[PDB]
């Protein structure tokens, strides 16, 4: 993991995901907060995967591959958003720069796959 | 894609 592994970026983010039978967004892991959101590129594999991890007690809140031809939404500045065939996932990052960082990765990594 | 919060 850590020998197979290795970050490509770190941005501070809430991670929410769509409730579509309630049609709104809930917290991630079902707890309010930030969480430090990491791209991981497998090596061997040349596959990534977003983790995020509560900045307060550490809860693994998002853990989802990122798929080849991915559509990557930059709905604003400072909110992100993707789905797979089972979520949508959302970033509201704690700034621009967060953001910028971790779309550059997300858009290295759909290049790259 | 869903509106943002």
């Amino acid at each position: 993991g850590s020998m197979s592994e290795q970050s490509i970026c770190q941005a501070r983010a809430a991670v929410m995901v769509y409730d579509d039978a309630n049609k709104k967004w809930v917290p991630a892991g079902g707890s309010t907060g930030f969480s430090r959101v990491h791209i991981y590129h497998h090596t061997g594999n040349n596959t990534f995967r977003v983790v995020g991890r509560k900045i307060q007690d550490h809860q693994v809140v998002i853990n989802c591959a990122i798929p080849k031809g991915l559509k990557y939404n930059q709905a604003t500045q400072t909110f992100h958003q993707w789905r797979d065939a089972r979520q949508v996932y959302g970033l509201n990052f704690g700034s621009k720069e967060d953001a910028n960082v971790f779309a550059s990765a997300m858009m290295h990594a759909l290049e790259v796959l | 894609x869903p509106p943002p919060p």
